[PDB]
């Protein structure tokens, strides 16, 4: 029935409504409900470990890949206007001011934005969270809170490694493969840099969709209704919209600062 | 396999095997092959039946759609052991008038 | 007199109406094991008398005091009472069986840790997983990753504890293991336990005050006996297999003679 | 003069020889119901003597020939005798109730888009399930979504048919429906029927020739009589309760002394 | 122990070596086995539409925000050069060349790369999978081929209709909210394109990585071992790799042409 | 709560009620506050026991870790009932001597 059809659209739209209502409920309760018995800080290095470091390889080799794809882009799209020794001012300001965090957001809400997801969502579908309050635990500091932590500490300084190994690879492919000249590269870079215009800007880009990220990526594990296909359609649901935020506060945080 | 035959007169008889390859031809060949031509009063039979499965047991309810789609009434004869088994799990104890 | 009791109970999951005006009254030392129909809400019903699950309104009495109206600081302290074992053990699999197993005192208690390694071992004993004091549960054979969460239980000494389909899907072995521990906690530690279980033989095998939960109302109670010749409807079918009854055997169809002809 | 037989079957995953040079033999128009501890194989032993999974080495006579020896043009029309029945029913979810029972015959023949749903409607009917010949599996309620499994297997009229631990988790109402219609199936359609159940009583209860399976070799078989009072001690051990016996009870700790003195 | 860490890593080395080893062979028995009884053409119509459909809008926005993103930033990167008017021949060449399907790779081995895996992850857990066999349909032609066609005929569409809204977007923000003038900007992109050099460049290189993006994406799920925990790690395992290979196979695709 | 006392010459008198409150404080007090102490022969009896859970049975065994530690050998003396039972359920069947 049509009208019925768009009676189940609209209820979707309460639905969504409802659900980052409910979402900002939830971050406020981890974040400043009250303190627990059983917390600490060996959670937030546990999981600052699972969460950054494991993800850690990926953005490194990401890294190079995407920094000596863009120098071997950079390179061929400019010597056709003579500036080729400009490279460095290009392979080390896109990678640094936009696509650098962009990336590695997809990346980061790709691998530690699921199984972030998938495994407080795993923990709620086996009753693990639950039997947490039937101790008297709360989950939502206990579970969650460090999940939080290890988010908004671990995905800037992932994009600043990423940007880093970045513009090396950008340089070595530059410089080796390329031949253009050494000294060359890092003094037009350097002349170009504007850092607490540019590098603080990538930075900060950098934090508030991690923040964003390592938010969904959270919420959904822990709202994800318990069972094994629940939890697989919320680390899909945790993908998308990780994915759309990310771009979409790129976009916004850009539009505030050119 | 099995087959069809004796139209035109009632009478129809059935032969042996009416499994899932014997299915459709034995459909096709009696629903309209033989259910147009009919006079009246169909006396389905199934004497000579050697071993059916559910199918026989759909065909000759499709024996039946299409002879009330015909106006003229049928009934059955001689129901078979198998054949009454298989009836008997899915209820079907009266849709098969005898 | 009694170590839980329900009065008045609803609760509703989305104006649902899961429970409604219930009241059950556990007695305390007695295993009591109470069941339902499939998607009856017994699991509801543990949450709530656990005071996981907020009641909509009513009061649930607990060795003393009711828990919806009492302050966090002492909220937590009472769940100090009550162990919760659930089916698929609810295993932390971040940390060992041992610290698994510790968890509890290492909340609510104070304790040298030496003593909390001797109290943990005194209590994988009892249960047996005493040797694998170094396993991850994710290295735990199904099995046993359920005797462990409920020595995890017992861990504190609560005074009564909760089932959630405890003998369900494992070889007879070790549900006759398990059986004989949710029976061995009664009978020595002399704690009420509250089964919750599908499965009616062993359940009414080992339990003394059986109740029946269907749509948001107490289908009757009673000991093994009287629950067997009840004569109500509902629960004479359900206590006996006899597939037709109340609960209807077939769906709702329109015609076997039209929809099949027509 | 036996529906299946297992001659000199072996099977071992990744080396871990899961089964070992074993011998069963399904005498036919008998349930026969083989079952064993936890992570027996059991599962294992059901995929092959349906063919999914090819032995190592052996051969499996099924109603006559044997399978790992035929050629897929005939396998694939002796898959047409033989079907199967998980648990957790195994619908597609991609399509609806009535599609997914009728899958299996646009498998298997070619027949007039509306024979094959009336053959679909008697079986349901068969199976209670008549109703629901709209719902989609994800709408449809844990319960029946296993006797429309069942409905789907008894399509074609297979002369055999694997359970995969059928009674395991549900409501005695759904439990003795299902333990009603696997009975009725075998005492109407004279189909050879081989539930494979963790759960020793209803099995035991139901079954004529109940096997033991157990790291990778038959650890005897019998009626149930004769089952009950083998006294060979693990058997003896696992048919009853009796926890503690061949297979332990307490894990290989050190000793309940020193590591809890020393 | 040392000795035997090195003997587990060797062990993970041989592992991935036999994974993808049996992914080519079940990549062989997929697309090239046999024909079974229950197939058709209708599956692909279903899948072509859960895998490519369902994930159209994400690309769609995504699309709209990075171009956008692109032109914010080639506005104001260029107008420090004074050639602002030519943002077209950026905005066009890198959303077309390599950024577009390198985007429209981590986006759809994002949501189509994952929910795809738990699909047939679940299928397989279900045991669903396995009664097919005992049927007698063969999975890896009923349940994965169309997995397979539906990936390689829709994320290049999805690249071209991803770098057409990225254009479109950059358009508009540059036009209506940079101001720079209507014709100029197509003007100069068209006369900087090299249509089947970079245009079909583009496409043969989202083509190879959607190859390379929905094979393992249902790999890994025809694959990982039948458990709640086993699917949630397979749907993350299929976007670390799904994006691992985006990158790689986009630097060499890049290497054989500038 | 409870308390312990009459150190130096056995006779280690025990009081009411030990739970997981008064644990730890008895624990530190006897182990080193009065095992360092003792003679020889330590008789941990308890007399006025209230009601004590498994804290009291784990409190009893580290009574004897350091004992043993101390060389000095100890015993205990009338069990009372619930630790007998606490006992009797993770067997501690004879690693309580009496
Ligand atoms: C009068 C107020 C009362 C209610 C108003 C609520 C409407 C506002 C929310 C819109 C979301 C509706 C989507 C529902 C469709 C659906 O099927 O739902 C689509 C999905 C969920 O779909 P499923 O539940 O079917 O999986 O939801 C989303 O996509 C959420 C993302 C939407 C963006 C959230 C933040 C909005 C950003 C600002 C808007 C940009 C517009 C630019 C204007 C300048
Ligand atoms: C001629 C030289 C060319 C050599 C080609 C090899 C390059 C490709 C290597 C693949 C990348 C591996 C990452 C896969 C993700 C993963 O492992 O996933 C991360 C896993 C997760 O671990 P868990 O098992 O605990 O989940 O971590 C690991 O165990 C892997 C550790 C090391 C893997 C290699 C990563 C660093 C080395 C990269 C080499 C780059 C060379 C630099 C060029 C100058
Ligand atoms: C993913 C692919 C990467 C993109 C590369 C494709 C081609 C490059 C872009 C086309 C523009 C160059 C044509 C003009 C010729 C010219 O005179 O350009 C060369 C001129 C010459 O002046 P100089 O000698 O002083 O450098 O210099 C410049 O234009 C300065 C810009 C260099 C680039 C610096 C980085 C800013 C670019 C945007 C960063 C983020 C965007 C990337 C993701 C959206
Ligand atoms: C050209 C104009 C562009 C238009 C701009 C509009 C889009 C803006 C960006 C889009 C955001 C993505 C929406 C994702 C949410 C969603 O889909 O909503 C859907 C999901 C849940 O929906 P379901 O559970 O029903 O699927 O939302 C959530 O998971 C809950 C949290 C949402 C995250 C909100 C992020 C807000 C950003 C705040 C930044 C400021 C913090 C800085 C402090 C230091
Ligand atoms: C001003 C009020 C508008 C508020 C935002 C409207 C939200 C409407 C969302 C519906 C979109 C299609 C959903 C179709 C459902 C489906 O099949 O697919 C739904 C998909 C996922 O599919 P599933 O149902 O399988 O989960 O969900 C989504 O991802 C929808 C994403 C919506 C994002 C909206 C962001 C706003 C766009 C910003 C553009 C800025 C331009 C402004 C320039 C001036
Ligand atoms: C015109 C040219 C034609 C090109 C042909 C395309 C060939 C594509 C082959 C790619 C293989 C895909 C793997 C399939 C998925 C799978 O099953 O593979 C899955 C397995 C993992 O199995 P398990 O994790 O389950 O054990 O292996 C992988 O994870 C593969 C990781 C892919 C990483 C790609 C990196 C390539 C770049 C390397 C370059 C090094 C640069 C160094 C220079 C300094
Ligand atoms: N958070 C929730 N949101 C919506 N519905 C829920 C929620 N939790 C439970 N339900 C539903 O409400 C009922 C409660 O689930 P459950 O506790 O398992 O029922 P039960 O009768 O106690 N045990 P069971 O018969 O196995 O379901 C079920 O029908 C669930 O589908
Ligand atoms: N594909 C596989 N790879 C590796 N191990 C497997 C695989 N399939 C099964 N196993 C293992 O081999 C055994 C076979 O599983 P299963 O069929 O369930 O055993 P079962 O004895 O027949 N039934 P159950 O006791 O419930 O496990 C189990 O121990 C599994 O862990």
């Amino acid at each position: 029935s049509p009208l019925e059809r768009i009676r189940l659209f609209g209820r979707a739209g309460l639905d969504v409504v409802a659900a980052l209502g409910r979402s900002t409920l939830f971050l406020g309760h981890a974040l400043l409900g009250r303190r627990t018995p059983g917390t600490g800080l060996h959670l937030l290095v546990k999981q600052l470990y699972s969460v950054g470091v494991l993800s850690l390889a990926i953005i490194v080799v990401s890294g190079l890949f995407i920094g000596m794809v863009l120098a071997l882009q950079g390179y061929n799209i400019l010597i056709s206007y003579g500036s080729e020794q400009a490279v460095g001012q290009m392979v080390a300001l896109t990678l640094l001011r936009e696509l650098g965090p962009v990336v590695t957001g997809l990346l980061f809400a790709g691998r530690a934005g699921s199984a972030l997801t998938a495994e407080i969502g795993n923990m709620k579908a086996t009753e693990q969270l639950s039997s947490l309050e039937m101790i008297g635990v709360d989950p939502l500091k206990y579970i969650v809170a460090p999940r939080l932590w290890a988010g908004f500490i671990s995905m800037p300084l992932l994009a600043a490694i990423f940007s880093v190994v970045g513009i090396w690879g950008g340089a070595m492919v530059a410089v080796d493969w390329l031949g253009v000249y050494e000294g060359s590269f890092w003094a037009n870079m350097q002349n170009s840099v504007q850092f607490t215009e540019d590098v603080l800007n990538g930075v900060i880009k950098s934090i508030v969709f991690a923040f964003v990220v390592t938010w969904i990526a959270v919420y959904q594990g822990y709202d994800c209704e318990p069972t094994s296909e629940g939890i697989s359609r919320a680390t899909t649901r945790t993908v998308v919209y990780a994915s759309l935020a990310v771009l979409g506060l790129d976009f916004i945080l850009t539009a505030l600062m050119f | 396999q099995a087959s069809l035959r004796e139209g035109a007169a009632g009478e129809l008889q059935l032969a042996g095997v009416l499994d899932y390859s014997s299915g459709p031809a034995l459909r096709e060949q009696g629903g309209r092959l033989i259910r147009a031509s009919q006079a009246a009063e169909l006396v389905v039979d199934c004497s000579a039946v050697e071993r059916s499965s559910s199918v026989g047991i759909s065909l000759l309810l499709a024996f039946i759609r299409d002879a009330r789609k015909a106006g003229k009434v049928l009934s059955v004869r001689a129901l078979p052991d198998d054949m009454r088994e298989i009836a008997k799990v899915s209820s079907l104890l009266e849709i098969l008038p005898l | 007199a009694y170590a839980v009791e329900l009065k008045g109970l609803t609760f509703k999951r989305g104006s649902r109406a899961i429970f409604d005006n219930i009241d059950v009254r556990i007695p305390r030392g007695k295993v009591t094991g109470i069941m339902g129909p499939s998607g009856c809400g017994k699991t509801t019903l543990l949450r709530l008398i656990a005071s996981q699950l907020r009641p909509s309104k009513g009061e649930v009495w607990v060795n003393g005091q009711n828990l919806p109206q009492l302050s966090r600081g002492d909220l937590f302290d009472m769940r100090k009472q009550f162990g919760v074992l659930f089916q698929s053990g609810a295993l932390f699999t971040d940390l060992d069986v041992f610290e698994n197993v510790a968890f509890p005192l290492r909340v609510h208690t104070q304790l040298p840790e030496e003593m909390i390694r001797d109290i943990v071992l005194m209590k994988l004993q009892a249960v047996g997983l005493r040797g694998a004091v170094e396993l991850m549960p994710d290295e735990l054979s199904g099995g046993m990753k359920r005797r462990v969460a409920l020595a995890r239980a017992i861990a504190l000494d609560p005074q009564i504890l909760l089932y959630d389909e405890p003998f369900v899907g494992q070889d007879p072995i070790a549900m006759g293991v398990l059986v004989r521990l949710i029976r061995l906690l009664n009978d020595a530690l002399g704690i009420t336990s509250i089964v919750v279980s599908h499965d009616l033989a062993e359940t009414a095998s080992i339990a003394d005050y059986i109740y029946i939960v269907g749509d948001g109302r107490v289908l009757g109670h009673g000991t093994p006996d009287v629950l067997k010749e009840t004569d109500d409807p509902r629960i004479r079918q359900f206590v006996k297999g006899i597939p037709d009854g109340p609960v209807p055997f077939h769906y709702p169809a329109r015609d076997y003679r039209a929809d099949l002809l027509g």
